[PDB]
């Protein structure tokens, strides 16, 4: 289940099509998305 | 990376084209045709000319792109047709 | 006023040597010598016998071929002669390199061998075959001739059964045919003649 | 070193014009070997490591049929730092056309750099 | 390198086209049109494909393509005789 | 004079125009706009105006005011075809429409731009570098840009021993190549290969082929930039002729940077702080 | 394309394969059949004594054809 | 019916002096339909075609009566009519280009590029081809084109490439005058599938048995296809297919060169042009070929089947590898080459043998003098580069045929072992400077032949020990055993084993 | 016709007008800076042509070096045209001029 | 080096009768013959065949292009390597109803 | 001043000699200043 966060009341909120891209809580509008679980590597250098 | 073009010379090589370094199509066997050389443009305003545009110069070339109304055919019918629940429903609804 | 621009037109077009019909054979000349002047490039790999670099890479293409400039037939050719670029004769000649290559051209005198018919012409060549179509010639057994049907007189039948073609008088008519030349073609490399036995 | 691109969908049309262009990916088609960088709502996973030439983020145009991606394209390679979404401000109803993406360009002190 | 030049350049003449470029080019250009609409250079118009290849379509003058047409000129005959903008200040002295 | 031909005067007037080929006329571009060219643009209002003085002159054919617009036309036909060569001698908005004349008059336009100081291949730029274990003769290359630069060799009896190494090598591996010529003038590149089609390639460099055409030619190997080539080293304001000067080429590994020696600094008038110098090859 | 670079591939008449130019110096001046046999016999033992092959063979039937019979 | 077409045809040939051409574009377009659309004319109408435009030629000399020729040319499967249309469509050729000989610039376009069919496919194809090589004379010229040009691609099947050159060997005897340039289109285009085969060689090749495989097996797709249809790779070249092509192709030359030698055409015929026709092939095309096996396995299956063959190619070979006049890596790849033609070679004469050993023994005993104190000069080893080879040469002929010089006493000929006597201990040491194989054999064999005692020599390099160019080709033996499955069966009696 | 050899007289006996003759040239007996970058250059481009190499070239793999030394040995068979500023002309052969 | 043998060079064509650039072409070949390079001003049309008691042409004088004219003459062109921005200028020049003829001395 | 002395070149109809060095890039001739202003010749052996 891939889901966002509302920038202001920071509650997690996935977000389906034919929606306002908004929070359910607070009327919030800028809202960011969040990172899930995945693999990314390095050299630790 | 291939973008499909015609077949080429040689009489070996079948094949679809490659961009190579920068300035010249090959196909991937190695062998290249002449006369390959992208036409890219500058960058310098620059005149007042800003009107009449119909191309959009896409395969990595000269010219001949977004021929006008190639696929509108479909689409001035696909907001009356994508969208459901028109209530015109009318002895349908009896059975509804 | 308008006749100092329409000459530059007919000396352009008019052929210098007319074939002339000799011996009384009926047989017109075609073979004629005519000496030229070319601008050849000799080559580095060439550089020690130029001789054989310009004939081994300009004169051997041209032979047995149609050329432009002399209207014929280039059968071979004869006295090769490089021009010196030193006009001081000699063997140690020496010519001219290109500014941006290794090669050097220069200027060559060599008598070429060619064969030139025209219209008007008479050959001899051997029948090669012969249908209700045409009748097709072997000229001097190398070139090829093509007497169409309308160029025919019509009194000459064709007996069928492929066959021999049939005259006025009754001969089936054998290979050495005199022929009058018509327009000589130039379109495919083949080169051929076209011809008329009317007259 | 921070970066940030703002990806609109809505530069080329008027108030009037309905929506044409559209983030995610589009069906009936095989879009080819682009969910290794970017998630099923068409924008980018963050924390990714993007090159030149990598799709940064996908949308829909219904006036091709057609799945086009958008493509990050600079000589310094990066990491998907942020993704955020601008919503709408006039209507409550459309879909989302702005997102403001943020790279991260790490940069030791390589050979030639002024102290 | 190994494709020697041999003929080159020795001299410039400098000089003025005469009214027979109908010679070189009458291939000439009348409608103001450029394109049609679904995309196709118009017959005699400032793209016509007498001019050189364009769009992908053949040159009607070399017969080749896009790229190894060296590109063809074209007149556009004005009926009356208007004076050049080069020249006019020196006519202007002999009139 | 040597034609004596006469001096005429429709030498003076236009009684055509010529229309440059669609090549030299192909239309201007932003991003994905496309737009419409200058020189359609002006070479369409003379050709609307030549249509109209045409039927307009059918008008005044069936004989007031149709005399006084095809005299205005007169004005307009010569107008249009004065701003088709020229800007500042016709009327513009703010700044009109460039003519045939202001494509050429400046430290930009034609004759200075594309002619005296055109743009080169086989060239590269980057920031140098103090060094002084290199030969004051010398420029060191990096292996960034020791793999692009390459330089046709023909191959021949006394370097195929060096070039077929240069195509097994391939372009990737620094004493190599990228591409090679055939006889007839094709290349064949070799980045897409692997070592079995490279070394299978390498052995066929001397073998000739079977055209006459082409008995002389040899082959190209197009291998990269060597220690033994030479390269013009230029500082950017080239006040003098020391400061374009010909180094030997050194490649060293492991280094991103153009790298040369002390004594040259001041040949160039270079302080080692960001300054950027072309090599062209 | 290909079949452009197949024309370019026809000719190749370039100046390593033909003479820049080619100018007839004097008026073309006829033998006899007396010295064209003269001409073919040396000719032919010059070039006799690689390519050439499909030419000399025309003109051994040239050369058979002003004394003998196909 | 068949009169009822036969005046539908005239009135369309009419139409040239009623000067519209109405069918012209109907009726040849009936011929022009594929096989595979039967909608075509058939066979009784097109008799009916043939004969009227065969028997009347005047009216089709246009570029209006360009497409109906242009038809007939395109005809495709001509060669698979029945024979009262076939040979009535051969008749027709026969007579098209006699009328108009334009037309021959584009039949052998077609008539070439049916070689890739086998022998008894296009038997008829031949026929027409020869009959116009006696009839055009001037044709020999612009088929040397058509045969390059339509030389198959390199990565096809073999049935298209053991059936081409099948029929390119076949159009050799009908015309000798053409040639070499028959030779030089075979043996540049061997070597582009040979080399692609050595430097594979590390593992076997399993002897599968579907090698023959079948008998004969016997829409449009044209749109606007030209974008992107990326990523689609699959990169992988076949390594059995190329040594089964080489078993194929190769073969068919040295079966039918097999042929080509034989004493009824050396002595009579243009045998010896056969034989002169590849060894001044061989010097210009396969010894500057780097690292390549089986392709002088030609020269060597020619060069042994009469005495006269064997001998005249020997005294070619050494003049390239002693005359002053060549290239010196030349000269060592011959010597190279010589040492390993000799002594992998069955069916020689034993005098053959020696006089290879007595003049190349002389070319050491006329170097005994002249450069033989060179040595203490300011220079290198690397000087004497044609003198070590020479002598490699030498120590690899008696690694294998030792058991002919010795006489019928016991003794050796030419004093061969009074011979390695002196070069071993002279001022250049040839046994470290040669390759070491060749020498380290050398050295045993000399104990067992009691010829020379070179081991504490070898034995003497200790501490006493450009050039990778000159140890690569002491590697290079020419006559290395053959890789390819099929076509050493024919070789076993030409070239030797191990013992 | 005999219009092209009313013309290749004129320009050979033009080039006659223009040759100094071996006894009266004035120049320098020197190789003068120019003509060793470009007699190096120009016989280099002919021996990556496979042309004639008269040294005994011992590994020498650079064209340009293998000049060099053609160059020292005096084995260049080279002539240079020096052009005096009205046309005329002095043929030098690479042999005579002496090497800085 | 660094201004006509990396920048552009082009081995163009060049009429040496009336001495252009941009007034030469390749032939369409008539379908037997290759295709050769022949001028345009310096070329008549088939249908100019007015009046050796006749003035037929020689047929290797006849070229074609694709839109179907015949032209006669337009031969005697040559291949020099200028810059192809020498091409460009003459096309402009051209605009203005100037015209520059070069000399091409080896004829 | 470019096309002020172009069209003083072509109401003077001039010959352009092409041996100023701007003269000589334009039209892509070789420069005659240094190593241009010679001409190196070939000495061939045979006849």
């Amino acid at each position: 289940t891939l889901k966002y966060i509302c920038a202001e009341c920071s509650s997690k909120l996935s977000l389906s099509r034919t929606d306002a891209v908004r929070c359910k809580d607070c009327g919030h509008r800028i809202l960011l998305k969040a990172r899930t679980k995945r693999l990314v590597q390095f050299e630790a250098r | 990376t291939f973008i499909r073009g015609p077949i080429c010379g040689t009489d070996n090589c079948p094949s679809r084209l490659w961009r190579i370094i920068d300035g010249r199509r090959t196909c991937q066997y190695g062998h290249v045709m002449e006369g390959d050389v992208e036409f890219n443009d500058d960058e310098d305003g620059a005149g007042v000319i800003t009107r009449r545009l119909n191309l959009t110069t896409n395969a990595t070339g000269s010219f001949q792109s977004s021929q006008l109304t190639n696929s509108q055919l479909l689409q001035q019918q696909q907001r009356q047709s994508h969208k459901k629940f028109k209530k015109l429903i009318g002895h349908e609804a009896k059975l509804l | 006023n308008e006749n100092r621009e329409t000459a530059r037109f007919i000396k352009k077009h008019k052929k210098q040597v007319t074939n002339p019909i000799d011996e009384k054979n009926g047989t017109s000349n075609c073979i004629v010598r005519v000496p030229i002047a070319l601008y050849v490039s000799l080559a580095p790999m060439y550089l020690e016998n130029p001789l054989q670099g310009v004939m081994k890479q300009h004169l051997n293409p041209l032979v047995m071929k149609y050329n432009n400039k002399v209207g014929g037939v280039v059968l071979g050719y004869e006295g090769l002669k490089i021009l010196d670029a030193d006009p001081l004769d000699t063997s140690e000649k020496l010519i001219k390199i290109t500014p941006d290559t290794p090669f050097g051209f220069t200027w060559c005198h060599v008598n070429l061998y060619v064969w030139q018919p025209q219209v008007g012409d008479v050959l001899e060549g051997y029948i090669f075959i012969q249908s209700a179509s045409h009748i097709g010639l072997l000229i001097h057994d190398a070139f090829n001739a093509s007497i169409k049907k309308n160029n025919i007189p019509v009194d000459w039948t064709f007996v069928h059964n492929l066959g021999h073609w049939v005259d006025s008088n009754g001969e089936p008519i054998d290979g050495k045919l005199r022929f009058t030349v018509r327009n000589v073609h130039t379109t495919g490399r083949v080169v051929s003649v076209d011809g008329t036995l009317i007259s | 070193m921070y970066k940030t691109e703002k990806v609109d969908l809505a530069l080329n049309r008027n108030r009037g014009d309905p929506i044409t262009q559209h983030f995610g990916f589009g069906n009936d088609e095989w879009p080819k070997e682009w969910l290794e960088k970017l998630d099923e709502d068409g924008l980018p996973y963050i924390g990714t490591y993007v090159e030149e030439g990598d799709p940064i983020c996908a949308y829909f145009d219904d006036t091709l049929n057609k799945t086009k991606i958008k493509t990050y394209h600079s000589s310094e390679p990066a990491y998907i730092e942020e993704v955020n979404l601008i919503g709408d401000e006039s209507n409550k109803f459309q879909e989302l056309q702005t997102v403001s993406i943020k790279y991260r360009i790490r940069r030791t002190p390589q050979i030639g750099d002024k102290f | 390198i190994s494709k020697p030049v041999g003929s080159e350049i020795t001299s410039v003449d400098f000089g003025i086209l005469t009214a027979k470029i109908r010679n070189l080019s009458a291939k000439q250009i009348t409608n103001p049109t450029v394109l049609d609409n679904l995309g196709h250079p118009v017959s005699g118009g400032l793209y016509d494909l007498a001019l050189g290849a364009f769009l992908r379509n053949l040159c009607s003058t070399c017969g080749l393509d896009e790229k190894f047409c060296p590109g063809h000129q074209g007149h556009i005959e004005l009926p009356v005789p208007c004076y050049n903008p080069l020249f006019f200040n020196q006519l202007y002295i002999y009139l | 004079n040597l034609s004596r031909k006469l001096v005429k005067a429709d030498s003076f007037f236009m009684d055509v125009l010529v229309v440059p080929p669609t090549r030299f006329r192909l239309p201007s571009k932003l991003g994905e706009e496309v737009h419409e060219n200058s020189q359609n643009q002006l070479l369409s209002k003379v050709l609307t105006t030549s249509l109209l003085i045409r039927d307009l002159n059918d008008d005044l054919s069936k004989l007031r005011v149709i005399f006084s617009r095809l005299m205005n036309a007169f004005v307009t036909i010569q107008n249009d075809v004065n701003a088709f060569i020229d800007s500042t001698k016709a009327q513009s908005g703010k700044v009109p429409i460039p003519g045939v004349k202001q494509a050429l008059e400046k430290k930009e336009g034609l004759f200075r731009k594309h002619m005296m100081g055109k743009r080169v291949n086989y060239a590269a730029r980057s920031v140098i570098s103090p060094d002084p274990n290199i030969e004051t003769n010398e420029i060191g290359v990096p292996p960034v840009f020791a793999v692009k630069l390459t330089y046709p060799e023909p191959v021949t009896a006394y370097n195929i021993a060096e070039l077929r190494q240069a195509v097994i090598n391939g372009p990737d591996k620094w004493p190599g190549a990228t591409q090679i010529q055939n006889e007839d003038g094709s290349l064949v590149s070799l980045i897409g290969m692997s070592v079995e089609q490279r070394k299978a390639l390498a052995n066929q460099l001397l073998t000739p082929s079977s055209n006459v055409s082409t008995h002389t030619l040899n082959k190209k190997v197009y291998r990269h930039i060597k220690n033994r080539d030479v390269v013009l080293m230029n500082r950017q304001p080239t006040l003098h002729k020391a400061s374009m000067m010909g180094h030997k080429v050194r490649v060293l590994p492991n280094e991103k940077t153009l790298r040369l020696h002390y004594a040259n600094t001041g040949a160039y008038n270079a302080d080692f702080d960001g300054d950027e110098m072309n090599m062209h090859f | 394309m290909m079949k452009g670079s197949r024309r370019t591939g026809n000719n190749t008449a370039t100046t390593l394969n033909t003479p820049v130019v080619i100018h007839a110096t004097q008026l073309p001046q006829h033998v006899s059949t007396d010295e064209v046999l003269q001409f073919l016999e040396s000719f032919i033992d010059e070039k006799e004594n690689t390519n050439l092959s499909s030419s000399i063979s025309q003109l051994k039937r040239i050369q058979r054809d002003f004394k003998g019979l196909p | 019916s068949a009169a009822m077409y036969s005046r539908f045809v005239k009135s369309a040939l009419d139409d040239l002096d009623k000067n519209d051409s109405t069918q012209i574009g109907i009726i040849a377009n009936q011929v022009a339909l594929p096989s595979k659309n039967p909608e075509r004319i058939n066979d009784k109408n097109l008799n009916i075609l043939l004969d009227i435009l065969s028997s009347n030629i005047n009216r089709i000399e246009s570029s209006r009566g360009t497409f109906l020729i242009q038809s007939i040319i395109n005809f495709e499967k001509w060669w698979e009519l029945p024979p009262h249309t076939l040979s009535k469509y051969i008749y027709f050729i026969k007579i098209l280009c006699s009328s108009i000989p334009k037309w021959w610039q584009d039949v052998s376009m077609i008539l070439v590029s049916c070689f890739i069919l086998p022998i008894k496919q296009t038997v008829c194809h031949h026929d027409m081809l020869k009959y116009f090589l006696r009839m055009i004379p001037s044709s020999m010229g612009f088929i040397d084109t058509y045969l390059a040009k339509f030389f198959p691609n390199k990565n096809d099947t073999r049935r298209k490439l053991v059936n081409y050159t099948s029929n390119l060997l076949k159009l050799r005897g009908y015309c000798s005058e053409l040639g070499f340039q028959i030779w030089s289109l075979l043996i540049e285009k061997i070597i582009s599938i040979d080399v692609e085969l050595q430097n594979e060689l590390d593992e076997l090749d399993d002897d599968v048995d579907d090698d023959d495989l079948e008998e004969v097996d016997l829409m449009d797709i044209i749109e606007g296809m030209d974008g992107t249809e990326e990523y689609n790779v699959e990169l992988t070249q076949g390594i059995k297919e190329l040594s089964t092509k080489l078993d194929s192709i190769l073969t068919l030359v040295s079966t039918h060169v097999e042929e080509q030698v034989t004493p009824e055409s050396l002595e009579s015929g243009e045998g010896v042009g056969v034989f002169n026709t590849l060894t001044t092939l061989f010097k210009t095309h396969v010894l500057p070929t780097y690292y390549t096996r089986s392709i002088q396995y030609i020269m060597f299956h020619v060069s042994q089947q009469q005495l006269e063959l064997m001998d005249s190619f020997l005294v070619t070979l050494i003049d390239i590898s002693f005359a002053v006049n060549e290239a010196a890596e030349k000269k060592i790849k011959s010597l190279q080459y010589l040492g390993s033609y000799i002594a992998r070679a069955k069916k020689l004469s034993r005098t053959q043998i020696i006089f290879v050993a007595s003049y190349l023994t002389s070319w050491l005993n006329r170097y005994v003098i002249e450069r033989e104190e060179e040595v203490d000069q300011r220079g290198g080893m690397e000087r004497f580069k044609h003198f070590y080879a020479a002598f490699q040469a030498l120590c690899y002929i008696f690694c294998f045929r030792h058991n002919i010089f010795r006489d019928t006493d016991g003794n050796w000929e030419c004093e061969l072992d009074k011979f390695f006597q002196r070069m071993v201990i002279s001022k250049f040491n040839p046994l470290k400077f040669c390759n070491e194989n060749v020498m380290l054999m050398f050295a045993r064999i000399a104990q067992q032949e009691s010829v020379a005692y070179c081991f504490s020599i070898i034995e003497n390099n200790n501490n006493e020990r450009t050039r990778q160019q000159f140890i690569d080709l002491q590697s290079y033996f020419p006559y290395d055993p053959l890789f390819l499955k099929n076509y050493k069966i024919l070789m076993k009696e030409y070239y030797i084993e191990w013992s | 016709p005999e219009d092209f050899q009313q013309h290749e007289q004129i320009r050979r006996k033009t080039l006659k007008e223009k040759a100094i003759p071996k006894d009266q040239r004035a120049t320098t007996p020197y190789m003068t800076k120019y003509e060793r970058a470009r007699i190096l250059g120009t016989r280099a481009l002919q021996i990556s042509m496979n042309a004639p190499v008269f040294v005994d070239l011992e590994g020498e793999t650079d064209p340009l070096r293998i000049a060099m030394k053609e160059l020292a040995e005096k084995k260049i068979p080279l002539v240079i045209r020096r052009y005096l500023p009205d046309g005329s002309f002095e043929d030098w052969s690479v042999e005579e001029l002496i090497v800085d | 080096d660094r201004l006509l043998n990396s920048s552009d060079y082009t081995q163009a064509s060049v009429c040496r009768e009336c001495g252009s650039i941009l007034t030469t072409q390749q032939s369409v070949p008539r379908i037997g013959s290759i295709s050769t390079v022949c001028c345009r001003r310096c070329s008549m049309r088939f249908e100019d065949a007015k009046k050796g008691e006749k003035i037929f042409i020689d047929d290797s004088q006849i070229w074609e292009d694709g839109q179907g004219n015949k032209f006669v003459g337009g031969n005697e062109t040559t291949t020099v390597a200028i810059p192809f921005v020498l091409k460009y200028l003459d096309s402009e020049l051209s605009a203005m109803g100037i015209r520059l003829r070069y000399n091409v001395e080896p004829k | 001043t470019t096309c002020q002395f172009l069209t003083k070149a072509v109401l003077d109809n001039e010959r352009e000699q092409l041996d100023s060095p701007s003269a000589r890039i334009v039209v892509g001739k070789l420069n005659n200043v240094g190593t241009g202003s010679f001409d190196v010749l070939a000495k061939v052996p045979n006849a």
